[PDB]
């Protein structure tokens, strides 16, 4: 979702490759300075068909990808059906049904 | 067109000035008035207009009379938007043999309409009889059909429409036939201010109208001079020395002089004129500003102010507007542009001449005179507008001028003069190199030993009658008589060109005057019930998701795993680098064509680019994104589709069997002609042992026609599809000769193309004609290779003849 | 801020000044903006506005005087300038240099007496400012009094006119010292540099005595005697100008006598050319060229056919000797001095081949007259004092052989200007042609206009046409700001010295001031018909006419912004058409400038070639099939040549061209490219070469410390990476996203460490940072902060890590995505000049050692000029492959050695892996990737974002990883029969997450889902259990059941916001 330029790459995204593979970030203010970091882990979370589509292929074969899957009948029931249960089972003994 | 922008004020005191001219007194004022008002106005905006304009205005003020019904005529709503815009509808492959297969296309488009539904019918029934009879016939217009379409010749509109898709040469002529009989006095608006010349109607302009605060514009083409005759008119209305008037031409530095002249010329009343206006465009924001407070104020009377300028972009539209426009074009024709070129050299100078030098002149007089000619003709003419002045052909004398006070005696070099005005003197216009050739063929046919002797200027002249020579010894003023008297009558025949490339010209003439009237035509009827821009996108969306598009793309993929790769071969590659190019253009055309029927249908965002797709599919012109897509070749929008699922075809046929090359291809539907050539290269290179550069492509004229089953025979390629241009190739001689009158193209017959190694020197063989292929009609740097064929004639003269291949001429059987 | 604000005086020797003002003047603009407004504007305001409007107009009345200083100060430091240390212009106008002395002094006294005054506004009141402005007004009378007199001395001299006013200013004020004015002779001359000079009587002196000039490249031509600098500067300056041709036409007879010794005399040519200069070697070769070919004509009158034949013969063997001198070892200058001479020997071959196969058998036919001839005679009967007017003495003497140049009833004399071995343009056909159009304006008295497209480059060729006559060539480039003024004194200047004038795009000019330009070039022309001496311009009417000056203007059609030029200046201008040089020509010139024997023959087979190439291979980026391209190639081809001349040319050729291209060419384009090439040399076999130390040590330092598989195709590609390095000092590694491209120039470094020397390199990503950012700019304050690439680049040349002490090769590394606005900064550093350009304007040189390479995915972005400036190379993704991490992870080599030898301490440990595990793991990846088509098939398996091959590796690997560590203690204690079917149970388990993860998108994951479970079900021996999904079930070690993921049955909690709640 961080903005795009005319040229279809990302500024601030193009930043965390330069940290995962050689681990050194140039400060802005003493840019003379690596200023080099370690024991780092980044955890992304990606929605499609949102800003950018796509983000960089030579990040994205850094990060290990996973899917949530779309709400199915199964899922959903199992997750709302335990709160519900939870909640009505005090409200009254009927109604749970 | 830019700068003729016309104010509503000026149009307001034109339109008050027709009702006091109206001298009737209340007998019959009211239709007399109106009469007098179509005239007055039509009369002014056409001094405005250019010559090749003027008739597209007369054609809308009718049509507009006839939309609104000012005038009643027999006409049909539906009608009038197909007579503006004719769609070529494919589907029948069966045609007569004299009439052309775009003309026939045309008629398809004819048959949708519910009068002529049963046309196309009755064409079948006794074609060769009458309708082959009439075709034949000249002056069809007035000639009647005699299968009873009487009653559609009665009715000047409808006539007018069918005689458009039978013959489009015919339709300028007619056009001027049917104006006259329907609009009221038309006989007076044909003949126009054509009797009254330029001279007269200048000084009648300066009087009537504009007499204050309207200052008049001219605009002057190359070679005219507004100022000599306004000066001499000028002189009769008031005492004109030139102190009580002034012609101020405008430099840099004299706009201070200029703006001192028009401030002392509005309280004093004398006129001034400025000439070179478009030279300052600053100095124009700054006049405008003038005019407005002088508008306003209101210094002396009989007060003008004349301006002459070029026509050119970012002058002010408000000068152009407030200003009277009023334009001089001299006269067009060989003869008329022979005697200017004489009228430019100086009298004097040409009798001190000696008779050698001043009867090589004349010949480069004809020389520069034709090439204006052939400029009027687009592809069969040069391929390519170059601007061509009177001082390059002033400079050409200069030089030739010196080379005959040297030589004196000793006989003057014309190997020598040639070459300079080939590579030099009219070498500096062209740069394309084909028309260069061309260009020397006019050069080498004027300029040789015998010119000095009587001699035809024109071509070969075998069985044509013109007679034409150059002019002997006599003194100056009896060459200019022996020109006016020779010329007489110009025809294309006289540049070299074929009788058919000039009603070519009047095709392409009529076309034009049609896409312009489409543009101009306006409000598009007003509504009422014909079928909306996207509706008819709609319909054609409709038609192309019918056909399986989706499947018609190829995936690359299941095309490269049946190739093993190892055994792969040239032409292999070549298919291969096509079916990626369609395959991006069917995926593009598919994308823009699901996206604008969903935009339609569905509730979206409307893009710019898209709107001006659904405003294209109404014209029915090729998209300008899809046009940039695969082949450069303009056709109609109906055409195209059928031409594009021919390509599709050919790439089909590939898919199944890819290694058994087809014995017959067809190289007019590729998408690079030239990639599939180098690929035939590549193959006869392997088979024999010597480098690829040193191989040239070599085509031959075979009798045998696609029913041969022998393919893929040893150093060779078979060919069809290519249509020449200007000449027509028989079978049974097996050569090149002069085109059928009434046939404009002449389709080749299958076309062998053999690999051979080039001549070690520069070889050049009479029989041998080098004719260039082109993929377009327009053929403006779409040359893909010179292919040669076998003529008993010399070369010069298909040169000349501008004789060249095109492979899309929409004369394509089914 | 203003009761207590201040202007410290900055002494100029000796005048205290006001520097820095600025930033105090911004200040009081943007208190003087607000402040006025918010008085007037503001209710509250509007009743104490007798304290704003007083406190607003005091803010006012400092800026007045604020700008009075500088427009004076600035001025009144070029015209005091002017007088200082000008005692011969201080003579020459007393009147106002008295005048001025009088107000610098007052001025020097008003500064100091301010910097003891506070606000300077303050100070300036009204009256001071009156004064000032009276002051400023006097300076600049004195400017215009000075700029009367620069027009008598632009009058005197036609170079002072080209030269710059402030360049003129300075040489008039430097009148005495020779050495500055003879600095800025380069810039009114085509040469002509400097000077030589004795050294000086007195030290403290600058010498006059001129005893040689020195060109631009530094070309020493010796005067015959010393030449002594005069008092006034324009008038020793004008005797220096006549010495220049002097000097030249003295040689020349010289040199034209041992022309016709060498012919005959057992000196060879080639050690002929070397003695002489690059013009005058160049001449005398054209000279004996026309007499030999006219020696030729007279013979064939006689009958001998062979005539034509022999010289065609004789012309060819000494292209073909100079050839091999070019090839031999030469010193840089001696290079162009040989090779101008072999563009003008190519094209005297094509003429007498021409001749030849045309069959012309007479002199004076036009094929003759056409060619560009140099004659060297005394023409008795001499028709050159009419055709043209005689200037120098020796064309008036008609006692000594002079130069003449005829060409198609044009024959003007060799002018003698000093060119000093510049670049002759190759001749070809087209320039011919424009040559003749060019002389016949001349010979007519008109200008002459070639128009053509963008990089036609005709400028250049109108400029090598007045080089080869050898009259001086200025070049005009007008960007709109051109006045009727400045125009003017162009033409009045250039009129008085005969001297050929080129405008550079003349098209993009305002129609008004073009309408004078006609106006005034109209009376040069009608004045050149007249022929006259003398002739009177619109303004300044008596100045000094030359017959040998000319006009040339460069228009370009397709140009964006034209205007149309008016219906009489089209008159004049005769237009010539320009096409785009051939590439034949151009490639043959620069295959004998290497001294190939049959460059004619293999230059139409190379161009050929690339024509071909460029319609039959897939459109890509990367690819450059452009002139620019071409010479890189043919450099590295001329450098093997160098190195084995025996052998023949064809095959030695056809090995350059393969290896070279082979990288930059992509898989599907290798198998094509490979067959194509064969086209052109069927007969030629070609055996790949390869360095075999380069390849030892690479694949030897790979298994020692990167611990990676040393794959023939892999070390392929770091020698051919190594090979562009050495060849080209900026570099282009293209690639596809998943590879090993940072890896290859990685091993390369470390190669080169065990090679030679440590080799330091500082990894940045460009695209990430800002681009402002990157390269420096200056800051709110007046300081400039150094940019990332900026201070590396001062960095690595000293005091830091990377210093060019003890390293042979260093290279700064990028990995960004080039783009036109971040690549144009370092668009000085891509070209072949090794020049770096900044805001600041400090100036940092690359070394030759220094080495730029870039990591791109996509070149999209990337203009295709930007692809020619530097070498690329391109990996393909399956030449690398996947097989070398996975044989690098079950080694563990790679990751064993990461640990060692890294800052990173907190790492994970990775599990042991046995030798059993090792060979199930290996099989297994092997057969689960290389037997499934299915797996890799893009219909069956529908991923949301396209993952790389490589990328789901690493995943299954890291999964694998973790699974073993939990399970080695139970891996040991099971039977190897039930560990082998754990492994392989562990692998389809850590496989199935690696691939589906990614798996989803369409309509509904449900479905693309079951297409994966479809395929991945028959995951071998192993299999999982029906009405369940492969992710539902994972690999339970004690039961080996694939039992299910089991849930915890949610339990309530009184969260009060419902996304804490976590079913
Ligand atoms: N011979 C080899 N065998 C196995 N794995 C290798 C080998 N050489 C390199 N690798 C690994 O392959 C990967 C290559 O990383 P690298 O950054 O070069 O890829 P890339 O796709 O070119 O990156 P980028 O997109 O940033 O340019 C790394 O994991 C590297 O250690
Ligand atoms: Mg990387």
């Amino acid at each position: 979702m961080p903005y795009v330029d005319k040229y279809g790459t990302q500024s601030p995204i193009q930043l965390l490759r330069l940290i995962l593979d050689y681990g050194s970030i140039f400060n802005r203010e003493q840019l003379e300075e690596r200023k080099f970091l370690q024991d780092l882990l980044f955890f992304g979370c990606l929605n499609q068909k949102s800003g950018s589509f796509t983000v960089d292929l030579r990040l994205q074969r850094n990060f290990s990808v996973f899917s949530m899957y779309t709400p199915s009948s199964d899922v959903i029931k199992t997750i709302f059906g335990s709160i519900l249960n939870a909640h009505l089972s005090t409200i009254d003994d009927k109604a749970q049904k | 067109d830019h700068m003729y922008q016309y104010s509503l004020e000026s149009f307001i005191t034109f339109f008050f000035k027709a009702i006091n001219r109206t001298t009737v007194r209340d007998e019959n004022r009211i239709p007399t008035l109106i009469l007098n008002i179509r005239q007055t106005i039509y009369q002014w905006i056409s001094r405005g207009l250019f010559e090749k304009h003027k008739l597209i205005f007369l054609t809308l003020i009718v049509f507009r009379l006839m939309q609104k019904k000012i005038i009643d005529v027999a006409y049909e709503v539906a009608e009038m938007d197909f007579l503006i815009k004719c769609p070529a509808r494919p589907g029948v492959e069966n045609t007569l043999d004299w009439l052309p297969n775009i003309s026939w296309d045309q008629i398809q488009g004819l048959i949708n309409l519910e009068e002529f539904r049963n046309f196309a019918h009755q064409l079948e029934k006794e074609a060769p009889n009458r309708f082959k009879d009439w075709y034949n016939e000249l002056q069809p217009e007035d000639q009647k059909l005699p299968l009873d379409w009487k009653r559609l010749d009665s009715m000047p509109f409808k006539k007018l429409l069918v005689l458009r898709c039978l013959r489009p040469d015919r339709m300028t002529i007619s056009l001027n036939n049917f104006i006259r009989a329907v609009l009221p006095q038309g006989d007076a608006f044909v003949e126009m201010d054509q009797k009254l010349a330029f001279s007269e109607i200048l000084e009648s302009v300066i009087n009537e109208d504009a007499e204050s605060t309207i200052p008049i514009f001219f605009i002057l083409s190359p070679g005219s001079d507004p100022v000599k005759e306004v000066e001499k008119i000028a002189k009769k209305k008031r005492i004109e020395p030139g102190k009580n008037f002034f012609n101020i031409a405008l430099g840099q530095g004299q706009d201070e002089i200029a703006r001192r002249r028009i401030e002392e010329g509005n309280k004093e009343g004398h006129w001034v004129m400025l000439q070179n206006i478009h030279l300052m465009p600053t100095w124009l924001i700054e006049l405008e500003k003038i005019l407005d407070s002088y508008s306003g104020e209101a210094g002396n009377s009989e007060f003008r102010l004349f301006l002459s300028a070029e026509p050119s972009t970012g002058i002010p539209i408000g000068i152009l507007d407030r200003s009277i426009k009023l334009t001089n074009e001299p006269p067009a024709g060989l003869k008329a542009n022979m005697k200017r070129a004489w009228t430019y050299f100086s009298k004097e100078e040409i009798e001190d001449k000696d008779p050698k030098i001043k009867s090589i002149l004349f010949a480069l007089c004809f020389f520069h005179s034709t090439l204006i000619e052939r400029r009027r003709f687009g592809p069969k003419g040069w391929n390519m507008s170059y601007p061509f002045n009177m001082g390059d052909l002033r400079d050409s004398y200069l030089v030739m001028n010196r080379y005959m006070e040297q030589n004196q005696g000793g006989k003057v070099p014309f190997n020598d003069l040639i070459y300079i005005f080939g590579e030099i003197m009219y070498g500096g216009h062209i740069v394309d190199d084909w028309d260069r050739r061309l260009c020397n063929s006019y050069l080498f046919n004027t300029m040789h030993e015998q010119l000095f002797d009587e001699l035809e200027l024109f071509p070969y002249i075998e069985g044509k009658g013109l007679s034409f020579k150059v002019p002997g010894q006599n003194p100056y003023e009896k060459y200019i008589e022996h020109i006016e008297t020779s010329l007489k009558q110009e025809t294309p025949l006289a540049y070299g060109l074929h009788p058919n490339a000039e009603i070519g010209f009047r095709t392409d003439q009529c076309k034009t005057l049609f896409n312009t009237l489409l543009e101009l035509m306006p409000k598009e009827q007003s509504r009422d019930i014909k079928s909306s821009n996207e509706m008819a996108s709609d319909l054609i969306k409709q038609l192309l998701e019918d056909s399986e598009l989706k499947n018609k793309i190829f995936n690359m993929e299941e095309i490269k795993n049946k190739i093993d790769a190892e055994n792969k071969g040239p032409y292999q590659n070549v298919f291969l680098q096509e079916i990626e190019y369609m395959n991006a253009l069917l995926s593009e055309i598919v994308k823009d064509l699901e996206e604008i029927g969903q935009g339609l249908s569905g509730l979206l965002t409307v893009s710019e680019n898209m709107e001006m797709i659904i405003e294209s599919i109404a014209l029915s012109r090729v998209p300008a994104s899809w046009q940039k897509l695969a082949y450069p070749s303009k056709r109609g929008l109906q055409s195209w589709l059928a031409n594009l699922f021919q390509r599709i075809e050919q790439l089909n046929i590939f898919r199944d069997d890819p290694y058994s090359i087809p014995r017959v291809v067809m190289i007019s539907r590729f998408f690079n002609p030239q990639s599939f050539l180098t690929a035939i290269m590549q193959v006869i290179s392997r088979a024999k042992a010597y480098e690829l550069n040193k191989l040239y492509i070599q085509t031959e004229i075979t009798k045998r026609s696609i029913e041969e089953i022998e393919g893929a025979a040893k150093e060779g390629a078979y060919v069809y599809g290519f249509i020449l241009e200007g000449a027509r190739w028989d079978y049974q001689l097996g050569q090149l000769e002069e085109s059928k009158p009434k046939e404009m193209f002449s389709v080749l017959p299958v076309t062998y193309c053999k690999a051979i190694p080039l001549p070690p020197e520069g070889k050049e063989d009479k029989s041998l004609y080098q004719c260039p292929v082109y993929k377009t009609e327009d053929r403006g740097n779409t040359y893909v290779f010179t292919a040669q064929l076998k003529t008993r004639f010399p070369p010069r003269k298909w040169i000349l003849a501008g004789v060249a291949i095109i492979m899309d001429v929409e004369g394509v059987s089914d | 801020w203003w009761s207590k604000q201040v202007f410290e005086f900055t002494e100029y020797k000796e005048t205290k000044t006001f520097a820095s003002l600025d930033n105090m003047m911004e200040v009081l603009d943007q208190h003087s903006l607000d402040l006025m407004g918010m008085k007037s504007q503001g209710k509250y305001v509007e009743f104490f506005y007798d304290r704003v409007e007083d406190w607003r107009e005091k803010l006012g009345r400092v800026d007045v005087v604020v700008n009075e200083w500088l427009k004076v100060q600035k001025n009144w430091k070029i015209l005091y300038n002017i007088f200082l240390l000008s005692e011969d212009i201080r003579m020459q106008l007393p009147e106002d240099t008295k005048v001025f002395e009088g107000v610098d002094k007052e001025f020097k006294d008003m500064m100091s007496e301010v910097s003891a005054n506070p606000s300077v506004v303050e100070a300036c009141t009204i009256e001071r400012r009156d004064v000032l402005v009276g002051w400023s007004q006097a300076i600049k009378k004195c400017e215009k009094a000075l700029n009367d007199y620069l027009e008598q001395k632009k009058k005197s001299f036609p170079r002072f006119y080209f030269l710059s006013n402030q360049s003129l200013l300075t040489i008039l004020s430097n009148g005495q010292n020779a050495p500055k004015v003879c600095e800025y002779l380069g810039d009114c001359f085509d040469g002509l540099k400097t000077l030589t000079f004795e050294p000086p009587a007195n030290p403290a002196e600058t010498s006059k005595v001129g005893i040689g000039m020195i060109s631009k490249d530094d070309e020493k031509v010796p005067f015959s005697s010393k030449f002594i600098c005069e008092g006034a500067v324009e008038h020793w300056l004008l005797n220096l100008e006549f010495r220049m041709r002097e000097t030249l036409q003295e040689i020349l007879e010289g040199a034209k006598n041992t022309a016709d010794l060498w012919d005959s005399g057992d000196k060879p040519r080639e050690e002929w050319v070397e003695g002489y200069n690059a013009q005058i070697a160049l001449l005398t070769t054209t000279i004996v060229w026309t007499e030999d070919v006219g020696r030729a004509f007279e013979d064939l009158a006689g009958g001998s056919e062979t005539a034509m034949k022999e010289c065609q013969k004789l012309i060819e063997v000494r292209l073909e000797n100079l050839i091999k001198k070019v090839r031999g070892d030469l010193h840089i200058l001696e290079r162009w001095k040989i090779i101008n001479i072999i563009t003008i020997d190519v094209h005297s071959r094509d003429v007498v081949e021409k001749f030849v196969i045309q069959k012309v058998s007479e002199a004076e036919s036009f094929a003759w007259l056409s060619q560009l001839k140099f004659y060297w005679e005394n023409k008795p009967d001499s028709d050159m004092h009419l055709r043209q007017t005689l200037r120098f003495p020796w064309e008036k003497d008609k006692n000594k052989n002079k130069c003449i140049i005829r060409i198609v009833d044009w024959f003007r004399f060799y002018s003698y200007e000093y060119i000093g071995n510049a670049i002759r343009l190759v001749i070809t056909p087209l320039t011919d042609r424009c040559y003749i159009t060019l002389t016949q304006a001349l010979n007519l008295t008109m200008g002459g206009a070639p128009a053509g497209p963008a990089g036609t480059g005709k400028t250049e060729t109108t400029k090598d046409l007045g080089r080869a006559i050898g009259i001086p060539v200025m070049v005009f480039n007008c960007s709109d700001q051109m006045n009727k003024d400045s125009m003017a004194q162009i033409f009045m200047g250039l009129s008085q010295s005969g001297a050929w004038g080129c405008f550079d795009e003349f098209n993009r000019i305002s129609i008004e001031v073009l309408s004078v330009v006609s106006t005034q070039v109209k009376c040069v022309l009608d004045a050149l018909k007249e022929k006259k001496t003398k002739f009177s311009f619109v303004e300044e009417g008596e100045i000094q006419l030359q017959d040998t000056v000319g006009f040339f203007i460069t228009m370009n059609p397709g140009y964006a912004g034209r205007t149309e030029l008016p219906e009489n200046l089209k008159a004049l201008f005769r237009s010539c058409a320009m096409v785009v040089p051939d590439l034949a020509l151009i490639c043959e010139n620069m295959l004998m400038s290497e001294g190939f024997t049959m460059a004619r023959v293999l230059s139409r087979k190379f161009v050929s070639l690339y024509m071909l190439s460029r319609e039959l291979l897939s459109k890509q980026k990367h690819y450059d099939w452009g002139l620019r391209a071409v010479k890189s190639v043919l450099r590295q081809a001329g450098k093997l040549k160098r190195g084995d001349p025996d052998m023949p040319e064809d095959p030695l050729l056809m090995r350059a061209l393969r290896d070279f291209n082979m990288p930059k060419i992509v898989t599907d384009d290798k198998v094509i490219f490979r067959r194509l090439i064969g086209d052109l040399f069927p007969k030629l076999d070609p055996p790949t070469k390869q360095n075999p130390e380069l390849k030892k040590i690479v694949q030897d330092t790979t298994k020692k410390d990167m611990g990676l598989v040393a794959e023939e195709l892999f070390v392929t590609k770091v020698v051919q990476l190594a090979e562009i390095l050495e060849v080209r000092h900026c570099c282009f590694v293209i690639g596809p996203p998943g590879s090993g491209k940072t890896c290859v120039w990685k091993t390369l470094i470390k190669s080169y460490i065990n090679s030679g020397e440590d080799a330091e390199y500082d990894t940045l990503n460009p695209k990430a940072v800002t681009s402002d950012e990157l390269f420096g700019a200056y800051t709110k304050t007046k300081e400039w902060k150094n940019g990332v690439i900026a201070v590396i680049m001062k960095n690595q040349v000293k005091n830091e890590e990377k210093y060019k002490a003890t390293h042979m090769h260093k290279w700064s590394v990028l990995d960004g995505d080039i783009d036109p606005e971040w690549i144009e900064s370092l668009n000085t550093v891509m070209d072949d000049n090794k020049v770096l350009t900044l805001v600041s304007n400090d100036r940092i040189f690359l070394t030759p050692q220094m080495r730029l390479i870039f990591e791109i995915s996509n070149l999209r972005n990337a203009t295709p000029a930007t692809v020619s400036r530097a070498g690329v190379l391109f990996i393909n993704e399956t030449d690398i492959g996947w097989m070398p991490y996975m044989n690098s992870w079950l080694e563990r080599s790679q990751i064993n050695i990461l640990k060692q030898q890294k800052e990173m301490a907190n790492m994970p440990e990775y599990p042991v892996i046995d030798d059993v595990a090792k060979s199930v793991f290996y099989r297994c990846f092997q057969s689960y990737f290389e037997q499934n088509i299915d797996v890799h098939d893009k219909n069956r398996v529908r991923h949301i974002c396209p993952m790389v091959d490589i990328a789901m590796i690493q995943t299954i690997c890291t999964i694998l990883d973790a699974l073993l560590i939990q399970h080695l203690p139970k891996l040991k204690q099971m039977k190897e029969e039930d560990e082998k079917q754990a492994l392989e149970a562990f692998f389809i388990f850590a496989g199935l997450w690696a691939i589906g993860g990614p798996v989803g998108g369409g309509q509904d994951d449900s479905k693309d889902m079951k297409e994966f479970n479809t395929v991945w079900k028959g995951a071998a021996k192993v299999k999982f259990p029906e009405q369940g999904l492969c992710y539902d079930y994972y690999y339970d070690i004690n039961e080996n059941k694939w039992n299910t993921w089991k849930v915890e049955d949610y339990l309530p909690n009184d969260q009060p916001l419902f996304s804490k709640i976590y079913v």
